[PDB]
């Protein structure tokens, strides 16, 4: 039905002009991605070395890559083989073609997570709102199990589930991971998978504001200086008597 | 799950959900909710009332939330 | 009669360093060109960046 | 085309100028300046402003009716 | 000496150095260089983009991501292109407007070439947006291109001719790429001719009076003021691309193309929204595209409906109000154009469309006549 | 300060277009070093993802 609700405005650490992006959070959010989110969501536009300078250290990132496997190049016959992932291959399609998603997932197709924060309005807020907030299907509404109920999601008939159910945890520094903290982190990491350039963008922006803020007055004084012969200028008309 | 992770959302939501604007909204929810139940061949489905409540609740949630989160 | 040809007062526009009919202008010239040029030099350094 | 010296015919008009290195680029900037911007605004509001508010109003009204329409009580 | 005589320098000298210009032009005359600037900025970031982009359906979108993540500084280059397109449109809209307000259109050739320049960049930009092969790229490519099917007895064949297939498929992307590359160079030659006809009279000015009596050389004066002018263009552009890269594109066009989906959305980029509104205001296939076209080619009718004895609007109050109602009406049009065709929006979108045409075709010329009469002219 | 800084800037460094060009280019170097770092530094009032701060922990 064409009747719905729009997400509120959460105070992320990466909204409001010159603003980093919580990197310790991107990392916890990566954890959330690899453990709970990746099972049914592809992020095929992000590789392991992207996680380098950012959250993890070089060795750390390779170790994660190493872990599981992919279908590497042709064995000298004509069949491919398996090996421990390198730092250069992108995260890991759980479903081959599109219809495999339909098969293993009620008949629905779970959309890619490479962008998503830029592919849905409100961005991280919508994902945050889609995550944490889940509700009891009101009166006269007929779910049908495949579709769950979800405020925010258009139509209210979803197909996902709330895979945030307070846990299926992880941890480095051991953050008390409830559904809240586990959600914020995914979105924060999601921001980064959508817009990696985020930090630097805003850094150049700081420099751009400081420079423009210094060039603008100077170019103006250059201009009024030359125009001053004209702005200050006097006319007189002296016709023959 | 059964008892022992202090979901901050739930905590802040309580205080939030409570509040005036949402009290009134939930009142209408219940009002309309009880109508829908009180019949058979009806269709005024109570979907709108829920969102209004949620909206009012959720704005106040955003404002008070993340403060605590680590 | 072209001798009636005034030259409107510009005190209302002249920099301070040049406000006195009583004294030279060769002195404040360096400071004046200095300022105006420093402005354009600083600008090019800026744009250069 | 057009050049300088072939533009038009002008007679008896004197023009005094002063070198840019002898005057200020920002004379009464705030003093004379601001009153001028106020005067220019006065002169133009009644011709610029109204059309816009007509839209401003059409805009907020237009949205309210839309949003309020996707709701309903009986029938 | 050297500047004046040398075959190449003459050109430069006659266009940017000794060109007699009115000592009178205001900020609204800066959009001329600004478009010039936008044109180059859009060719320069455009070329660097073509060094990594591939025009094939299966890699199209992927290559654009490749640019933003892997290509060094690919992201700025990408967003500068994206935002420069809108910046090019704001400037284009200021420029046309400026001329309308000031009677600059009395220079038919210059103006008419200007209309050809308006169309050329519109056709250019429309093809640009399809290249990433996003949801909106495909459906906007579909919705808009399909209009030509309203042309009687020729239309079906036409749409199928430019499409390359029976849809917006493989042939269409590569096709649209080629034209998106070739178009801005043609635009350039045309801007030279734009400037060629303009130089034949020199610029107009806010009074619409005539400035032979007070011209100043284009050099210190307008080179330095265009510089300061380009600087502000950069600010607007950079403020847009660094702080809000997806603001005017709206968070949407990500997620690849899907010829079976059809998003409950469908609207061209903001610069076509006024035209878009006019089109859907009319219940009729033919009429819609007829009025769609007319909403822009009408610029070629403006000089025939001048009517006033004065050239500019500076001394004409009633005309000013009517002009402002035109701009105000054009906001409504884009605003409506950016909304679904439901209850309130249809009827005002309908009314505003009639007004657009009533204003330019009837109200404005009448005000001119009235104005003449009040002055006893 | 005294017979003017600008006066000396003009007399010793701005009267020729050579020295003028020369100072601008020398002034371009340092400015870059000072600002590029200055702006990177000011940016450090966000002791957050600060790669340096994380470098110590892991
Ligand atoms: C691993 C278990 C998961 C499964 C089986 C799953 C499945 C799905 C499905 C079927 C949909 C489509 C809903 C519909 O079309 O009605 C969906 C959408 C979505 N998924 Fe999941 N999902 C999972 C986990 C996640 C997680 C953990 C996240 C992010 C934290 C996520 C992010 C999203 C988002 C943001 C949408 C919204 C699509 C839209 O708004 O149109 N998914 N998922
Ligand atoms: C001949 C010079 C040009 C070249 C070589 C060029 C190249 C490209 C390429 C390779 C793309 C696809 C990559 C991308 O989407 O970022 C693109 C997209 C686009 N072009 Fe151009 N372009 C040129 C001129 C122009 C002109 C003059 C305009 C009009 C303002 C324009 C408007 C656009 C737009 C709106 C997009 C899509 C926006 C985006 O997704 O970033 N281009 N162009
Ligand atoms: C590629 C896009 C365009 C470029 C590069 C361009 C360039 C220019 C330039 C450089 C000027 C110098 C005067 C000034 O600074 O305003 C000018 C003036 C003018 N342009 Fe354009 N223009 C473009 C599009 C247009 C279009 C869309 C129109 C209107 C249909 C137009 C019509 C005119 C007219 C009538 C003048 C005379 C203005 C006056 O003397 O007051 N141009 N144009």
């Amino acid at each position: 039905s064409d009747l719905e609700l729009h997400p509120p405005s959460y105070p992320w650490s990466h909204r409001g002009l010159l603003s980093s992006l919580d990197h310790t959070s991107i990392r916890r959010g990566f954890q959330v991605y690899k453990q709970v989110c990746s099972s049914c969501h592809s992020m095929d536009y992000v590789a392991y070395r992207h996680l380098v300078g950012v959250c993890y250290t070089e060795d750390e990132a390779k170790a994660l890559a190493e872990e599981v496997e992919v279908q590497d190049g042709p064995n000298e016959d004509g069949e491919m083989f398996m090996r421990p992932g390198k730092l250069s291959d992108y995260f890991p399609k759980p479903y081959p073609n599109p219809e495999a998603a339909r098969a293993a997932n009620n008949g629905a197709l779970p959309p890619d997570l490479s962008y998503i924060v830029r592919a849905r309005h409100g961005g991280e807020d919508y994902v945050f709102s889609l995550l944490t907030g889940y509700c009891e299907p009101p009166t006269g509404v007929s779910l049908r199990e495949g579709l769950y109920f979800n405020p925010y999601f258009p139509g209210q008939a979803i197909g996902m589930a709330p895979p945030i159910y307070n846990e299926v945890l992880e941890f480095d520094d051991g953050t008390p991971a409830t559904m809240s903290q586990v959600a914020k982190d995914v979105c924060t990491f999601l921001r980064w998978a959508a817009e990696p350039e985020h930090d630097h963008r805003k850094r150049m922006g700081l420099k751009m504001l400081l420079m423009m803020g210094l060039l603008l007055p100077l170019v103006y004084a250059m201009k009024r200086h030359k125009w001053s012969v004209l702005k200050s200028r006097k006319l007189a008309y002296r016709p023959p008597k | 799950e059964e008892e022992e992770l202090v979901d901050p959302l739930t905590t802040v939501r309580e205080q939030c959900e409570q509040l005036e604007k949402c009290v009134k909204a939930r009142e209408r929810l219940e009002l309309c909710d009880e109508r829908v139940s009180s019949r058979s061949q009806t269709e005024e489905d109570c979907t709108e009332e829920l969102l209004d409540f949620l909206h009012a609740r959720d704005h106040c949630v955003a404002h008070k939330l993340f403060n605590s989160l680590k | 009669s072209h001798t009636d040809i005034k030259v409107p007062d510009f005190s209302d526009y002249r920099r301070p360093e040049v406000l006195d009919s009583t004294k030279s202008s060769k002195e404040s010239s360096e400071a004046r060109k200095g300022f105006s040029y420093l402005v354009t030099a600083t600008t090019t350094v800026g744009v250069a960046y | 085309g057009r050049q300088f010296g072939h533009l038009t015919r002008v007679r008896h008009v004197i023009t005094y100028s002063l070198s840019p290195f002898e005057q200020r680029a920002f004379p009464h900037y705030f003093s004379k300046g601001i009153p001028n911007v106020l005067r220019r605004t006065r002169a133009c509001i009644l011709r610029v402003a109204p059309p816009f508010v007509a839209f401003y109003l059409v805009y907020t009204w237009g949205t309210q009716e839309f949003e309020k329409s996707k709701r309903k009580n009986p029938a | 000496n050297i500047r004046k005589s040398h075959p190449l320098m003459k050109i430069v000298n006659n266009a940017f150095i000794d060109l007699p210009a009115p000592s009178n032009i205001s900020s609204w005359w800066n959009f001329g260089s600004l478009l010039g600037i936008c044109l180059i900025l859009q060719i320069l970031t455009g070329l660097f983009l073509a060094m990594h982009y591939t025009s094939d359906t299966t890699t199209a979108f992927s290559s654009v991501t490749h640019i933003c993540r892997d290509v060094n500084y690919g992201w700025i280059i990408r967003y500068m292109h994206a935002n420069g397109a809108s910046m090019f449109f704001i400037c284009l809209y200021m420029h046309v407007g400026r001329g309308l307000y000031y009677g600059s259109y009395t220079f038919l050739e210059t103006w008419n070439i200007g209309v050809i320049l308006l169309l050329t960049v519109m056709a250019t930009a429309f093809m640009g947006y399809v290249l990433p092969w996003g949801q909106m790229s495909f459906w906007g490519a579909t919705v808009i291109t399909n209009l030509l099917s309203a042309i009687p007895y020729i239309g079906t064949n036409l749409v199928e001719w430019i499409w390359g297939g029976f849809s917006v498929d493989k042939a269409t992307l590569t096709r649209f790429f080629a034209f998106h590359f070739i178009l801005p160079f043609i635009i350039m030659a045309i801007a030279m001719v734009h400037l060629l006809f303009l130089h034949e009279t020199g610029s107009n000015n806010p009074t619409g009076i005539s400035s032979d009596v007070d011209k100043i050389p284009f050099h210190p004066y307008y080179t330095i003021k265009d510089i300061l002018g380009a600087l502000l263009l950069i600010l607007a552009l950079m403020l847009l691309v660094l702080f809000a890269p997806d603001l005017l594109g709206d968070p949407d066009n990500y997620t690849p193309a899907n010829p079976l989906n059809t998003p409950p959305h469908i609207k061209p980029e903001w610069y076509f929204l006024f035209a878009y509104a006019i089109l859907r205001s009319i219940p009729n296939k033919l009429g819609g595209v007829l009025a769609l076209a007319f909403s822009i080619l009408i610029l070629a009718l403006i000089p025939l409906l001048h009517t006033s004895k004065q050239r500019s609007m500076m001394f004409r109050p009633l005309s000013q109000c009517l002009f402002w109602a035109l701009v105000a009406d054009l906001l409504t049009l884009t605003w409506i154009g950016g909304q679904p065709v439901e209850h309130p929006y249809i009827t005002i979108g309908q009314l505003a469309s009639v007004l657009y045409f009533l204003l330019i075709l009837v109200l404005m010329p009448t005000a001119g006549t009235i104005e003449n009469k009040l002055l006893k002219w | 300060v005294a017979p003017t800084l600008t006066a000396r800037l003009y007399s010793l460094l701005f009267r020729r277009t050579s020295t003028f060009a020369l100072t601008i280019v020398v002034g371009a170097l340092f400015f870059e070093r000072a600002f590029d770092q200055g702006a990177d530094a000011i940016y450090e009032h966000i002791n957050e993802g600060k790669l340096w701060k994380h470098i110590k922990h892991k």
